[PDB]
Formats: structure tokens, C-alpha cells, sequence
């Protein structure tokens, strides 16, 4: 008979959702894990996912398992992390790009006629290898670098090959160090490794001999490879002041696309002040000398990665929120006070009607007096660009051509203005705020046009575009562009409330 | 005399057209007038005051065989109600061009009225073709 | 100018008969404005958008005497309520060729209006005939 | 031009008599349009149609003293409703013979309309005479 | 032209008075149309007709300062209600002798209608009077 | 061409004042048509008349820059309502005379309606103003 | 021909703003009739009035793009409402100086009517601003 699952399928105990719904920021973490390549960027979408992968003793796995377990105001969940890797000291030249399950031991067979071919900056060949015995996948791998020791190549005399058992990857390690280039090719022998190892097969990444690079250095890098996240943060043991200062201003040299998030120590947080005073988009966030990690550096980012901007009151504020697996940083008035000066976030605790309560008790960046101070506004405009960006590509890519005229101009509104109705939908935008003298002028200096100001009053916004001529770098070849300016208003919160009880 | 008007729909036309043709003895671009408050007088003198709610309404009056006009009547059968027709529920924006700048921007709206079929006057001529619209917000940025 | 109107009755005309002489200072081929949507604006600015109902209306003027003018009248009072008269329920259908292509064709429709019995003018001239139509289903085939 | 109108009477006038001074500057026999159905849309676009009844209306203006008008005054004041005068009810009958044949006869009727004293106007002259009528069934003998 | 109207009434001017002066861009004389039946056609297309009950209604215009006019405006003042007046409840009767025979006689009426003060128009001259009238019995005498 | 008019009050302007300036394109010294009684006909005929009960109303249009108008205008403001200020009720009189003879007087009344500001029409003139009047009893005093 | 308005509004312009561009063919500064009072003649002549209660209105119209224009536009702006903006209520007033002296001067009011965006007409000429306004107490200090 027929299975009957033919027809109707129905699958329980699972119930998994619908995987996107929604525009979220994400984490990203630069670590010196040797599991992950320099060259690529790898996204994990659950918990489950990063175990698998790093295994349940790294680092990795109990920065994810605290992440991904985090229940905003309104009931979300991050959803997804993404990692990278920071090369730390000098590396060897690798080969490995073996993601296949094929370690299923079925390598007998293939002892008879083995020529495996490496393409390197001189090639070679190996002789026949015999794994027909097939012990262990950790014995082939041995007969494996025993014929790759055969070989006087400087680096085949001390190549070695390793194996992991979580993951199905096969690496090699070239046996100098600081220079190299490996790489293999896939012969037609039909006794070749070539299809019976991972290598040559589909996708293999090739990583050269490199030396030691700075973090800002590393993370640019990482950036070109893919730029889908938000507020980033480094792994491992803390990091120098002076490669703290360089990644905050390598971050401030971008406008306001990510979030840098750093762990310092009450010693340290006064010091640190002073060397990343200004560079907007760096958060500080204390750390407990009297207790393990806590992972406190996260804590802006889970609320971020929680956001859903595609709904309607996506816009929250970041002064209140309790993490039960954090612990406290401070206790007392005065070192609430200190703190503050130096623009520090942290957990207190404090007692009202005999229960303790504990939040993050800052949500305050460094920067400027032109620069956006609040978080939340931060990241508001982190998305604005990023929506906006995303609507002018997609009308240049959908179009025959946009003239240098005014029809150019009135495509260009007219494809911004359903932005500008979600941004004003998720809260970014707000209305009826007064404004003073000293904006008014300011205002009407940035824009030409008077009564602007009674619009942004009212409505909240404003916007205009003009086209104008100008010649590129690259050729001497004039071309046009567009200029636009939109002018919006910040919105205010209560933080504080102070009340006078009367009787009669 | 060089005013252009751009629509744009959420489904049907996402990416927009323009009209350029707005004829020649009807009235483009009409717009009626807004009322925005009622009084009341008491006894002994009185007055009292309150806010009236309305929305913008604009109609523009085309040629009758132009490539705006035809897209005009795609948009309006698109969202037209018949015996067996799907209808695609969009919300259409619109800018309007000014000479001297004066942009003007309307964001959520939709079709209202218009003429399904080409008529012929009495002189011989193809008559024009209404197209009223709706919208609910509007937003001046051209006051330079 | 070079236009005409081919109508098909379901029983009195089931192979059709056209019509060509369309009148001098009458408006023929006449079509009122449709009616799509109807919106309402509540308090705080809110706005509502609901589809309204309607079906196409067609009028076609003709001279007094030709013989379009006579079968369209022979239709309508085949159609008509009278004392001791059969009355035949019968769906029309209208075809109008324009010049340069631009076919118009409407399924299911019914007279509706007309002039029993021929009246002369002050002038001294025969008056003319309205013809009233309305149908349910529109194509237009005419995108060359 | 060359138009005639028989009437004929039950009681009054069972010979009936002839009128053929059509006057000048009024509308001799004239007709209004006749409504023969009505239609509904539905919620989803169904369309309904039913038949209206009516019947046929004819009004003929004459020159103020001329024989005709006369009997057609005598016929009314029979028929009217008065103080002390009794009312002859009597079904009045009409053939119109027009300019190369075309007969057209109305059987059931009956006089609505008049003006029971002459009127002069501005200029100086005296002033025309409506006379509508109603009739229930026409037949066209007028093929040729 | 030689036009005269005799009224009578019976307490005020038990002996009657002529007016002769019909005044110059208004319509002396004037009736409005007499509506003397009414009709309602029935599913299936029966007819069915009744007699409407009226009665005669005649205005005449006259020159603003003529020993007619103030006769009218005597009898007016007289039937009026006011303040404190006496009202005299009168018949009025009216004869009119048109060229060539054809008197016409209305024998039961009362008037409605007037102006009580004279006005001044624009242009600088007096306003004439309408003076409207309704009665209830109507004979013709002018068969010849 | 020769007329005036004498207005006095009972509480602003015991003594009276007197107007002269009556505009040129308005129509000064107007009123309407004055209704005194109503009729019936029931069936069969009969017919029954009753009084209605009306008042004389006049309106006079004055120059916009005059004596006789400022006066007019501080009668309707002592007599208006508004948010506080006091309201004189008095009743006011009214004379008017004629070329060759003819008074009109007019006992008891009050002002109806006015205009509250000069208003400037499109080709550059200050306009006119209405001041409306109704009175109760009126008296004519020129036989002569 | 040298009339100015001076425009004050309690939050959006306290200081003030002037509009001296009045426009050619509309009507600038107009204001409709003023009822102030009631009658009702009762059986036998007795006559009743009583006093209404209304207030001033006036209509303003301006030159498209001009400086007063755009400040009017502003303050209706400011005042209106919509889907998601404050609403400033404030208080207007208006002094009218016209030429030789007379002054006028409106307290209490609030903006009612406007366009909210402009239109182009037939001839292809930018179509005028009505911009209409009460007002509850005016007092004149223009004797001279």
C-alpha cells in the first residue's frame, strides 16, 4: 500500500516558524577561534547550530546561548548571530574547505594507484597511499601526512594534517610560516583523493601565508567580506587602550553604520574616557572584577538585534531592562556618580517597597555635540539610511533612466515617500515638538527655504532634492548627481519622576 | 506651463509613470475647497468652535488617447469592482512638479471616479476623461 | 468618423444588425462618469476606503427615420410592458469599432430607455431618438 | 408639413373630428422619453434587471381660436370636474398621419391637461394651448 | 387690443368698476395650466385613471397709479387681515369682453394676491401690481 | 425721483432722521408679494377659502459712505445681540414721501437685517447695503 | 485702493503679519448678509418678533504666491486637521485700515475654509485662494 504520506504529510513535535519577517540588525563577534577561516564569515540562525559547530566547551557557544536567550519588552527573540575571525599571530598557509559529510569511513578501496596533485608555486605529486585498512579516519589521516613528509618540498617536509570530529573538514598546514600559497588541483586518475578527500571539490577556501594584523585593520576585512550587521563586538581577552582608541575611530570614520561595544573595568573606564572622547557610535559597559564575565558587552546588542522595524512601535527606549543572568556592578550613589561622568553603562540594584530590582542603568554613547548621544536614535538612523539606500538602488536598477530634470527629482520623492511613511509608523519620526530660535536659524541656514521650520514643527519632517553637474577621480568625463537634505525631530522621553504628597 | 505629475502604486505600477498631457479646455489638476471648522452661536452672544475632519481631493483631466491617459485607465481597471476580476487593493501616491520648484507630495490615497469607455460630442471630437482622486496626507516642500 | 455599432440581440436579433447614421447636434455615444470608491475621514484624522458598485451606461443617438433607428426600436418594444403584448427577455450585446482599431465589446446588457412615437420640433424638423443602455461586462481589445 | 390628427370620442364626438393647425412657436405633438427597465448592482458585481411599467404621453399645442381648438376645449370642459356640470366619462382615441405614410394610432386615453381661459401675453397676442394626453396601447401601421 | 375687465363685488362695490389699463412689459391676464386628471399603470400594464379636482386661477397686471389699481388696492385693503380692521367677507365676480365677441364670465371668487406699497425699481420708475385672483365657476358665452 | 424717506425709534431716535441717498443700480423701496388668502377644493367640486395672516416687509438700499446710512447702521448695532453688550428693544416708524403727494406711514416695527462691515466688490467699489424692515399696520394718506 | 489687513494670531503669529495683495477679479474682503431678528403674525393680525443670534463672516482672497498668501496658508496649516500633527488652537484677529480713516477691528475668530494646495485653471493660469473666516466681536473706530 502506499505510505499515504504521499498525499497528506503532517509533521509534529517541531512547529518551526516562519524564518524572516522582518529587517533586524545582528550581532557580530571577531574571535581567534583556528575552527573558523580568516577569509569567510559564517551565520548561525539557533543555539543548536553554534553548539554543533564550535562545540559545548568554547567560548563561543556560552556567548550564544546567553544571546539568543533574551525576551524583550514586547515578546521577540534575536534570531540570528553571525562570527568572525581575527587573525591574531602569524599564520601558516592552509587548505580546507570541507563542509560535506563524507567522513563516513568509505575510503577502502582506494589504496591501489594513488597520484594526488598539488598545484603550488612549483608542483609535485605524491605516490600511492594505502588506506585500505581504514582503522580510523585519525589513522588516514596519519598515512595521509606520512606521504606528504615523503616529499623534501620545505613545505611538504613538515606538513601535517589534522581532523575534527564536530565538523567534517580536513585541513592541512603548510610547515613554513609568514609566506606561502597551497593549492590543489583534481586530476583524472580515478584513484584520486581529489574527489575521495573534500579538496578541489566545490567550494575550498585557499588562505595564504599572512602575518599579524590590528584589529581595526582585521575588522575592515571582515566588513568587505559581508557588512549585514549591527554593533559588533571583539572576543577573548581584552584588548589594548590604544587598539580600543584605533577600532573606535576606524568606526567613527564611518557615519553612523554600526555600534561598538567594549568591556572596561572601573579602573580602566576613567582612563579610557579620555582617549575615546568623541568617536560617536563606541558604548562602554563595566565589568565585575569579583565575579565571572557575564558577558555584559552584549547587553546593547541583544536589545538591538530584538528590534523589528518593519513593525509599528519598533522605537524603544534602553534605560530599563533586566537580564537575570547578569550580576551587579555597583551599589552606591557616589560610584553611580562617577560612573556617569564618564558616560558608563552598567547593571544597579536598587530596593523599593522591600524587592531588589536590577537594569541596565545607562543608554548613553560617546560622542560629540553634533553626534546622536542616545542609543535608540543611534540605531534609528541606522536603519533610515540603510532603508533609504536600499530604495534608491532599487529604483536606479528598476528604471530605463532617470534624467538631470525635474521629472529625475519627482521619481526620486516619489520613490523616498513610502520610507518616510514606515519611518514615521515605527516611531523614528515625531511631531509637535517646539522648536527654538537658535534650531529656527539653524534650520533655515541648512535649507534655503523659510517656513520650514512650521513644517518640521507640525508634521515633523522635511524634504527636498536638487540635481547638479560635477567630474569624477577616476576620468575626466563629467557626469550628474542628485543632492537631497531631510531635516526630522528627535523625540524626548520621561526618565524621572518627583511627586509632593499633601495631607489636608 | 512645464508641470508634470508623477503616480506611483504599491502593486500595479511600483516603480511609477508619468503624465505630461493635461488638455486642453477642462481644468487639470482641481482641487475643491477644504473646510476645516464649524461655529455655533448660543443665546447671549456665544461662540463656540470646533474642528471639522476632511481630506485633500485632486482631479486632473487628460487627452484622450496618450500613454498617461492609458495608464490612468489600467490603474482605475485594476482596482475597479466587477461580476468576475480580481482586485489588487494599492494605495497610489502622487508629486506634482511645479515651475520655480514648489514640489508637492501626496502619500496615501486612491482612485475614485472616472469613465470606462471613450465617448464622442456632438461636434465630432473624443470627449476628455475626469480621473478624480482621494489622499490623506499632503506635504509642501517647495515654498522657495 | 469612421465609426459603427454592431448590436446583437439572444432572440430577436440573433445574428445582429448595425447601425452607422449616429446624428448631427445630438451627443452620441454618450457615457456618464463611474463612480469606483467612497471614503469617509473619522475623528484624529483617520481615513476609510471602501468600493462602491456600478455597471457601465450607454447612449446612442440616431436619425428618425433609417433602418438602425427602426430596428432599435423594433428591440425595445419587443422588451416592453404593455397591456396584452408578449414580452421577450432577451440579453443584448453591443460591439463599437473606432477608427484606427480600438474594439469595444460589452456581454450582458438590457434596453432601458426610449421614445414610443416620433415628435416634431418648432422648427418644424423630426426630433431624435436617446436609446438608453446599460451593460455588466467591458473588454477592451483595442491595445493597437 | 403636411400632418394631420384625428380624434376621435366615445360620447362626445363618436364621428370625431380633424385638426391640422399645429401653431408656431411651440412643440406640436411632442413625446417624452420612455423609461421600460431599471437595475441594480450587487455586493461582487452581480447585476439585476427588472421591467418598469409606464405608458405613452403625447401633448399637441394649437393656434387659440381655430376650430379645432374649440372641440378640443369642448372635449376637456365635458370631461372636467366642476361645481355643478356632469362628467361624460368617455376614452378618447388618436391617428396621426404623418408625410409619406407612416400611421400611428393610440386606442385608450384620455384628456390631463388644459388651460380653460385664453391669456395674452407681453408682446400683445394671445398666448398657446398645451393639451397633453395619455394613452395606454400604439400601434405603428407606417412600414412603408 | 380692446380688452376690458368689469369687476363686481358683493359689499364693497355692489355696482362694479372697470379696469382698462393692463400695463406695459408684464403679462396681463395671465392662467396658469389646469390639471384635470391624473393616471397610475399597474403591473402587467393596466391603466388606471381618476379625476383630479381644481379650480380656475387668473392674475392681471396693472399700471401703478390708474383709478383701476385703486379700486384693487380698495378691495384688498378691504378682504385683509390686520391688526385691527374690520373684514369684509365678499364674493367677487368678473366679467372679460375680449375683440369680437367671446365674453367670458366668472361668477364665485376672492382674491389672494397683491402688493401693499408701491416700490421703485432700479432704474428709477414705479413697479407694476400682479393682483392675483382664483374663482370657481367658469361660463363661456362667445360662440360667436 | 423726488422721494424720502423719514425714519424714527422710540428709544435711539425719538426725533427721527431722514435719508436720501437711495443707490443707483439696487432697487430701493422694495417688497414682496403680499399673500392674503388660501383655497381648497374638495371632491365634487366645492370649493372653501380661508385668510392667511402676513405682514408688510420693505428693504431700502442707502449709499455705503452717507448720513442716512451711518444712522441706519447705528439702529441695527444698538438693536443687535452680541457677546456683551446691551440691547435697546425699541420699535420703530417709518414715512414715506412721494412725488406729488401720497404718505405711507408705517406704525410698529423692528430691523431685520443688514451688513456689519463695508465689503469691496471685484472691480474696486464699496458695496451696497440691503437694511431690511417689517412693519405691522400701514396707513395711506394720499388720495390727492 | 490703499486697504491693508493686518492678521494676529495668539500662538503662531504673535506679533503679526500684513497682506496688501488682494487680487483682480474675486471679491477681496467679503461678508454675506446679517439676520438679526424674527417675526410670526399670529391669528387676527397680532404680531410677535424675537431676536436671532449670529455672527460676522468674512471671505478673503490673495494673488496665488505671495507673501500673505503664504503666511494664511501657514496659519490654516497650523490650525487643520490631519492623520499625525499637533494642532495649535489659537485666537485670530483682524484690523482693516481702509482709505481716509475707518477703522475696523474683529477680536475673536478662527480660520475655517481654505485650499490646500494650488490649481491650475482652463486658460492655464493659477487659480485664486478663498480663505474664509468668523469672527465673534467688532467694534468701529472710524467716525472721522
Amino acid at each position: 500500500m502506499i505510505s499515504q504520506s504521499r498525499y497528506i504529510r503532517i509533521i509534529s513535535g517541531v512547529g518551526a516558524a516562519a524564518p524572516v519577517a522582518g529587517r533586524k540588525l545582528i550581532l557580530r563577534v571577531m574571535t581567534t577561534n583556528n575552527v573558523i577561516p580568516p577569509g569567510i564569515v559564517i551565520e548561525f540562525d539557533n543555539a543548536n547550530a553554534v553548539l554543533s559547530y564550535f562545540g559545548a566547551q568554547s567560548e563561543e557557544y556560552q556567548r550564544a546561548a546567553a544571546y539568543f536567550k533574551f525576551i524583550s519588552k514586547s515578546v521577540n527573540s534575536p534570531s540570528s548571530i553571525s562570527f568572525a575571525r581575527w587573525v591574531n599571530t602569524a599564520i601558516a598557509p592552509m587548505v580546507v574547505g570541507d563542509n560535506l559529510p563524507k567522513t563516513i569511513a568509505d575510503f577502502a578501496g582506494f589504496s591501489a594507484g594513488v597520484l594526488t596533485i598539488m598545484v603550488g608555486a612549483a608542483e609535485q605529486n605524491i605516490t600511492a597511499i594505502d588506506t585500505s585498512a581504514a582503522t580510523s579516519m585519525d589513522n588516514v589521516a596519519s598515512i595521509i601526512q606520512t606521504e606528504i613528509r615523503k616529499n623534501a618540498d620545505p613545505q611538504l617536509a613538515q606538513a601535517t594534517v589534522t581532523w575534527n570530529q564536530n565538523t567534517n573538514q580536513f585541513t592541512l598546514v603548510g610547515a613554513t610560516i609568514g609566506t606561502g600559497v597551497l593549492a590543489v588541483a583534481k586530476s583524472a586518475d580515478p584513484q584520486d583523493m581529489s574527489t575521495a578527500l573534500g579538496w578541489s571539490t566545490s567550494n575550498v577556501v585557499n588562505v595564504a601565508g599572512q602575518s599579524a594584523d590590528l584589529p581595526d585593520a582585521a575588522v575592515a576585512k571582515s566588513t568587505n567580506v559581508s557588512n549585514n550587521f549591527g554593533s559588533f563586538l571583539f572576543a577573548g581577552a581584552p584588548l589594548d587602550n590604544d587598539q580600543i582608541k584605533a577600532v573606535s575611530a576606524w568606526n567613527a570614520a564611518q557615519n553612523n553604520q554600526f555600534i561598538y561595544t567594549v568591556a572596561t573595568s572601573l579602573a580602566n573606564l576613567g582612563t579610557l574616557f579620555t582617549l575615546v572622547n568623541g568617536n560617536a557610535g563606541t558604548a562602554l559597559n563595566v565589568l565585575s572584577a569579583t565575579a565571572a564575565n557575564d558577558f555584559v558587552e552584549q547587553c546593547p546588542s541583544e536589545i538591538l538585534a530584538a528590534t523589528n522595524y518593519d513593525e509599528p512601535g519598533a522605537s524603544q527606549n534602553y534605560m530599563y531592562y533586566q537580564f537575570p543572568g547578569r550580576n551587579i556592578t555597583v551599589s552606591d550613589d557616589t560610584v553611580a556618580n562617577t560612573v556617569d561622568k564618564s558616560r558608563g553603562n552598567y547593571i544597579g540594584v536598587t530596593q523599593a517597597n522591600g524587592q531588589q530590582l536590577a537594569f541596565y542603568q545607562r543608554g548613553i554613547l560617546c560622542g560629540g555635540p553634533t553626534d546622536a548621544v542616545d542609543m535608540n536614535v543611534y540605531a534609528n538612523e541606522i536603519w533610515l539610511k540603510s532603508a533609504i539606500a536600499q530604495a534608491l538602488l532599487d529604483l536606479f536598477l528598476n528604471v530605463n533612466a532617470v534624467p538631470a530634470s525635474s521629472t529625475g527629482e519627482a521619481m526620486t520623492l516619489a520613490v523616498l515617500q513610502p520610507v518616510l511613511d514606515k519611518a514615521t509608523a515605527n516611531g523614528t519620526f515625531t511631531y509637535g515638538k517646539e522648536i527654538s530660535a537658535v534650531q529656527q536659524q539653524y534650520i533655515t541656514q541648512v535649507t534655503g527655504d523659510r517656513r520650514a521650520w512650521r513644517q518640521v514643527q507640525t508634521l515633523g519632517y522635511w524634504i527636498n532634492i536638487t540635481f547638479s553637474s560635477y567630474t569624477n577621480s577616476n576620468t575626466g568625463l563629467t557626469e550628474w548627481k542628485a543632492n537631497y537634505t531631510l531635516i526630522y525631530s528627535k523625540g524626548d522621553a520621561i526618565r524621572f519622576v518627583e511627586g509632593s504628597d499633601v495631607m489636608i | 506651463f512645464g508641470s508634470i505629475c508623477a503616480f506611483t502604486a504599491s502593486r500595479t505600477f511600483p516603480n511609477g509613470f508619468t503624465v505630461t498631457e493635461e488638455f486642453a479646455d477642462a481644468d487639470p489638476i482641481d482641487s475643491p475647497p477644504f473646510a476645516a471648522a464649524d461655529t455655533g452661536a448660543g443665546l447671549n452672544g456665544d461662540m463656540v468652535v470646533w474642528n471639522r475632519a476632511n481630506i485633500l481631493e485632486v482631479v486632473v483631466n487628460v487627452i484622450p488617447n496618450t500613454e498617461g491617459e492609458r495608464n490612468l485607465a489600467v490603474l482605475l481597471d485594476a482596482n475597479r469592482t466587477g461580476k468576475d476580476k480580481s482586485g489588487a487593493r494599492d494605495v497610489v501616491g502622487l508629486v506634482v512638479a511645479m515651475p520655480d520648484g514648489s514640489k508637492i507630495t501626496c502619500t496615501n490615497g486612491t482612485p475614485i471616479d472616472g469613465v470606462l469607455i471613450n465617448a464622442v460630442a456632438s461636434v465630432g471630437r473624443l470627449k476628455t476623461k475626469p480621473y478624480r482622486f482621494r489622499f490623506e496626507k499632503v506635504i509642501k516642500a517647495g515654498t522657495s
